[PDB]
């Protein structure tokens, strides 16, 4: 098991003309591996679809993740816009 | 655009795992999960400890430009199980699998492979082409096994 | 047995009250003042023992105090009850390996 | 004077050990993280009323169930 | 009930858009009322064919009711295009703008609901499957094969509603698709493993 | 031999109806020394309500099922009682007491520092205190050795930042940092 | 003011980066952290976000500042010079000491 | 194209751990 390897490699032919929305060094990054995409980086321990209780086949459609986000209301962020000025 | 440049074959593909994964360890909450592609759901069921995941590829909407694909397995995970969905078998539809360099025939319309991983990334060149009408399809993943 | 009295169960019901009968007709304050130092006590006694788990006696004196506060909350409508909270609280976050492969 | 601060959010409890948070485990009266911020959304907002937080938290929860957990 | 629901939407508008300015804009009346999967073709019609969200509210232009928060979806998502079809991919202002539409369309779904395989044979057989469906978002990333070396790339920031084809810098760039994954999290090991005596 | 942890084993082993701890004369009366009367809410009052929904189909093979079942019997009467003495602590309440602020501080930090178990002031050699002195310490390094390394935070001050599905706020790691330095410094104690 | 290389790529940490428990001499890069270059050893807990920018008048001690000495203390146990600098260089080697005595 | 191989841009730790940003200082003329 090695750490101090590269993991980075730019190719030697700039061909920086319409790439503007990736990684530049400021060229372009090439990794070794790919990347990874993570929902919300939180997750709710609750909600008892996931907890699994041992009380009482059934399908539901819930909308949108943010169900497992922990989302607040609207309410306590329009009191403390009225609590900054 | 792709939309026009969709896929004639290859209606459904699988990466489902075999069953002696679950015959040595067995002798759940299952959920369901999809993109906003429009296609290529993805099904799992842990419970409370292994998953049994499935990914499904529908290929009925899904461009021919966006050949490959990447995701992520665990270490426990190490083998696979194609099922080939076509249209028809009314030619000699070559259908080779390879992971990096060496070929699978098959297991024994419907066709069912055998994969065996190792650590590390993979590359699962999969090609579907006939022999009189000239069409080929092509399909990668990109296969993550963590160490 | 019952329906809905067996699911609700706390370890706060077993006793009961068997003394805040008595003692809601005076003070409120007083066997709450007498028990704190009985907790007190009793961890005094638990550190001079070096044991770990805690004895039945307190867990089961714990419930009352508790109780009492809970119901003068309910009860007697404190004018202030003063807000004193880290506004904050832990949750388990997503962990995830790396996509790079380790090489030998 | 300088002290050692007393972190009560990371200790567990030991008497009861079951109000704790859901990250330091290991009607329904699951208090899962959603009502568990929900309830501290409605004491902030109201200032401790316990009528317009109960309906806050999504009604499932009594007015003396609140107290079990905001004690 | 509605009444402080259709203000603390409002407070939320007007403090997220300060550094970019989207409820500033220039937007005409645009009565379209259609499908909002159809509302960019909608709008190309209306191009080949032929008052802002801060006036909207001053106007009262919607209702405390299903359809008063649906025309604001519908707006939103005519403002966030426009944007989109007016900046370029390289820009600040356009992840700005794409931030903006993910945190709007997410506050637009929350608080108004509150108001043929083989290994199924055995699994159906032998336990109950509890289900739960939901709908992620899914991004590019691009794929160099040079003398065994397997380039990769990073995520492109490219918004879900720009609607532009795909450009190649070169020809022998390819196209991949990553694909989340998410489920229930592993039991990472305690505080003694994290941070060990060495 | 721990007849309320064998249940939780089985429930957690998925096979409690193939053995259910083979209850006879000599197996379910030595783990025993009737049912313990356990003393969790529910965390071993569930496990009861599955060992008994389990063991319906049998109906003969188990003979503690009128212990379980007496023991549920105490379980309601002893709710029913509470809930009388509930009422009458209802209707027993004072109309006027008028309740001071100065011994409500002074009980609230009190309660909440002897949840816990720290130190609470009142404000109303020697070899053998040093074993007592480290078997503190050490138990305080066994319990913080057993935090989840995956810890996040989220305080009440968010929504000025308006993070979005992939933001990443400053203010996830507040309390981790502060779950290591004591864990650090009680190990450069010497 | 010092410079941290983040690992995997050849950018700079602008005001923000995220120290390693395991290996406890890297750092990463935001977007690096988002997308998952930091390899396959780790499981992305022992990753703690720590700023870069100056602190405030001296003698406050921060968390940062209290975590990354006690961290350089584990790495040394000397060499009071390679301490000082682990904080991030604007703490004294003689005050250092004061702290954590 | 497959003949294209890049540049490997290395870690270095030492420089990346704790490097800074003598005539600024007078002491030596
Ligand atoms: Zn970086």
């Amino acid at each position: 098991i090695m750490i101090d390897a590269a993991s980075s490699f730019v190719l030697p032919i700039s061909i920086t003309k319409n790439v503007d929305v990736l990684q530049r060094t400021d060229e372009i990054l090439w990794f070794r591996g790919p990347s990874v995409i993570v929902n919300e980086r939180i997750i709710n321990s609750g909600d008892p679809h996931l907890s699994l209780p041992l009380n009482r086949n059934e399908k539901e459609s819930l909308p949108g993740p943010f169900v497992l986000g922990l989302r607040p209301s609207a309410k306590f962020t329009a009191h403390r816009l009225s609590m900054l000025r | 655009l792709g939309n026009g440049y969709n896929r004639s074959l290859l209606t459904e593909d699988y990466l489902l795992n075999p069953n002696n994964f679950k015959k040595l360890i067995a002798k759940s909450m299952q959920k369901e999960m999809q993109s906003l592609s429009e296609q290529h759901t993805m099904e799992y069921k842990p419970y409370k400890n292994q998953n049994w995941v499935e990914y499904i590829f529908n290929g009925n909407e899904l461009s021919q430009n966006e050949n490959a694909f990447s995701f992520m397995l665990q270490p426990m995970q190490t083998f696979l199980t194609l099922q080939s969905h076509l249209t028809s078998s009314l030619k000699d539809t070559e259908t080779l699998l390879t992971i990096n360099k060496e070929p699978v025939k098959s297991r024994t319309i419907t066709e069912i492979f055998d994969i065996r991983l190792s650590e590390g990334l993979n590359h699962l060149m999969f090609r579907c082409e006939d022999k009189i009408s000239h069409e080929t399809e092509f399909m990668n993943f990109w296969i993550n096994v963590l160490p | 047995i019952k329906l809905q009295n067996l699911y609700n169960w706390t370890p706060s019901n077993y006793i009961g009250d068997d003394e805040i009968e008595n003692f809601r007709n005076g003070t409120p304050d007083k066997l709450v003042s007498d028990s704190l130092l009985k907790l007190k006590r009793l961890r005094k006694e638990r550190i001079l023992n070096k044991v770990l788990k805690p004895t039945t006696e307190e867990r089961e004196l714990y419930f009352k105090v508790k109780r009492i506060l809970k119901e003068v909350i309910l009860a007697k409508k404190v004018s202030k009850v003063p807000i004193n909270n880290v506004r904050a609280f832990p949750v388990l976050q997503t962990n995830y390996n790396g996509s790079i492969p380790v090489v030998r | 004077k300088k002290e050692f601060p007393v972190n009560l959010t990371i200790k567990k409890n030991v008497y009861d050990s079951a109000q704790d948070f859901n990250a330091l485990q290991d009607v329904k009266k699951n208090w899962s993280d959603q009502e568990m911020l929900l309830l501290l959304e409605g004491i902030e907002m109201y200032e401790d009323q316990w009528e317009k937080i109960a309906d806050h938290v999504g009604g499932h929860k009594r007015v003396e169930d609140c107290i079990e957990k905001f004690l | 009930k509605l009444v402080d629901f259709l203000v603390n939407v409002q407070s939320i508008l007007n403090a997220a858009s300060v550094k970019c300015h989207v409820v500033d804009e220039s937007f005409p009346a645009k009565f379209f009322e259609k499908n909002p999967d159809k509302i960019y073709e909608s709008y190309c019609k209306f191009i080949k064919n032929r008052t802002t969200i801060n006036k909207r509210f001053e106007n009262g232009e919607y209702e405390p009711i299903q359809g008063g928060f649906y025309k604001l979806y519908h707006d939103i998502k005519l403002v966030c295009t426009i944007l989109i079809h007016f900046y370029p991919q390289g820009t600040r202002n356009y992840q700005l703008v794409d931030k903006f539409y993910k945190f709007s369309s997410e506050l637009l779904l929350r608080e108004c609901c509150r108001i043929a395989t083989e290994l199924d044979k055995i699994i159906s057989y032998d336990f109950i499957k509890i289900s739960m469906n939901y709908t992620v978002p899914i991004s590019q990333t691009y794929q160099i094969r040079t003398k065994d070396m397997d380039l990769f790339s990073s995520i492109i920031s490219k918004s879900n509603l720009d609607k532009r084809p795909h450009e190649l810098p070169n020809t022998n760039f390819k196209i991949n698709n990553v694909l989340p994954q998410t489920d229930i999290e592993n039991e990472a090991p305690r505080l003694g493993f994290v941070g060990a005596n060495t | 031999l721990q007849e309320q942890s064998e249940l939780m084993s089985t429930v957690m082993n998925n096979t409690p109806t193939t053995v259910a701890a083979l209850a006879a004369v000599a197996a379910a009366s030595e783990t025993n020394g009737t049912i313990p009367k356990p003393r969790s809410s529910a965390q071993l009052e569930q496990l009861l309500y599955r060992y008994r929904a389990i063991q319906n189909h049998p109906k003969e093979n188990k003979l503690e099922i009128k212990a379980i079942e007496d023991t549920f019997r105490n379980i309601s009467r002893d709710q029913d009682i509470y809930e009388t003495k509930l009422d009458t602590l209802r209707k027993s309440i004072d109309k006027g007491f008028q309740y001071d602020e100065d011994l409500l501080n002074k009980h609230l930090v009190a309660l909440q520092l002897l949840e816990k178990d720290t130190d609470v002031p009142d404000y109303f050699g020697d070899p053998d205190t040093e074993i007592r002195i480290s078997a503190r310490i050490s138990n305080r390094i066994n319990e913080l050795e057993r935090l989840p390394a995956n810890l996040g935070t989220y305080s009440l001050d968010d929504c000025l930042e308006f993070i979005t599905k992939d933001d990443l706020s400053s203010r996830m790691d507040t309390f981790k940092i502060k779950a290591l330095v004591e864990l650090k410094s009680l190990k450069l104690l010497t | 003011h010092k410079v941290y290389i983040c690992h995997t790529c050849g950018n700079e940490s602008i005001n923000v980066r995220y120290h390693n428990l395991r290996a406890r001499d890297t750092n990463l890069c935001s977007r690096c952290f988002q997308e998952g270059h930091f390899g396959a050893n780790f499981q992305s807990s022992d990753f703690i976000r720590l700023e870069n920018n100056g602190n405030s008048v001296k003698k406050n001690w921060s968390d940062q500042e209290m975590l990354l000495l006690l961290e350089g203390i584990e790495m040394y146990e000397d060499q009071w010079e390679k301490i000082a600098d682990h904080v991030g260089g604007h703490k004294r080697v003689e005050d250092c000491i004061e702290k954590f005595l | 194209f497959e003949t294209m191989v890049a540049n490997p841009i290395k870690v270095s730790r030492l420089q990346s751990n704790g490097v800074l940003t003598i005539h600024y200082s007078l002491a030596n003329f």
